[PDB]
């Protein structure tokens, strides 16, 4: 019982660290899409001129 | 997956546990069926029936 115990917490311990770096890319990802936004501002400020 | 297969009870683990176990228990039902047949026979000479 003991063993079965450990190896779903260790299980566990695994899923949480790979979680956490899918968020970091995640937040990369989200950044790049800021950026692009800014990208069209700029773009209709040429239109408006 | 990878660290599912080196956990301490893998597959292997119970399969050969589960084995054993049914062997185990495969002869001590006979045995224990002997044993419930002796005793019905001690009844049987008691009661003269």
């Amino acid at each position: 019982s003991m063993a079965e115990h450990d190896d779903a917490d260790e299980l566990t311990t695994l899923l949480l660290q790979q979680g956490m770096e899918l968020a970091t890319q995640s937040i990369r990802i989200q950044q790049r899409t800021v950026d692009e936004v800014d990208a069209d501002i700029a773009v209709l400020a040429e239109s408006r001129r | 997956l990878e660290l599912l297969q080196r956990k301490f009870t893998n597959k292997a683990l119970y399969s050969w546990m589960r084995g054993k176990l049914s062997a185990i228990y495969y002869q001590f039902f006979d045995l224990t069926q002997s044993f419930c047949l002796m005793a019905q026979e001690a009844l049987r000479r008691e009661l003269t029936d």
